[PDB]
């Protein structure tokens, strides 16, 4: 149990590294589309 | 003569009892010693 629990600690740590990068990539594209929407919709109109 | 041979039989039983005590208690020490290996096996799993 404790051997597999030890392996599980490493997998939780790997998800910790992954979830940080997921927060960096997702937020970057939300903000990039948010700034570009306003000049685009100033030409005529567009939704985000 | 008859009292001497009766007391000799009783003395022989204390020798046979002493023979069992040395053997049986040795195995009883080893019973506890082998149990400590199982205790140490539990502690090593926790620290992992």
């Amino acid at each position: 149990d404790r051997s597999e629990d030890a392996r599980a600690n490493a997998e939780l740590l790997l998800k910790g590294d992954e979830q940080t990068h997921k927060q960096r990539m997702d937020i970057a594209n939300i903000l990039q589309s948010q700034r570009q929407n306003q000049p685009s919709g100033s030409v005529a109109e567009t939704p985000q | 003569l008859s009292l001497q041979i009766d007391a000799a039989k009783v003395e022989a039983q204390n020798q046979l009892n002493a023979a069992r005590i040395a053997e049986i208690f040795n195995n009883m020490d080893l019973s506890k010693q082998s149990e400590f290996r199982e205790f140490l096996k539990t502690v090593a799993s926790f620290q992992q």
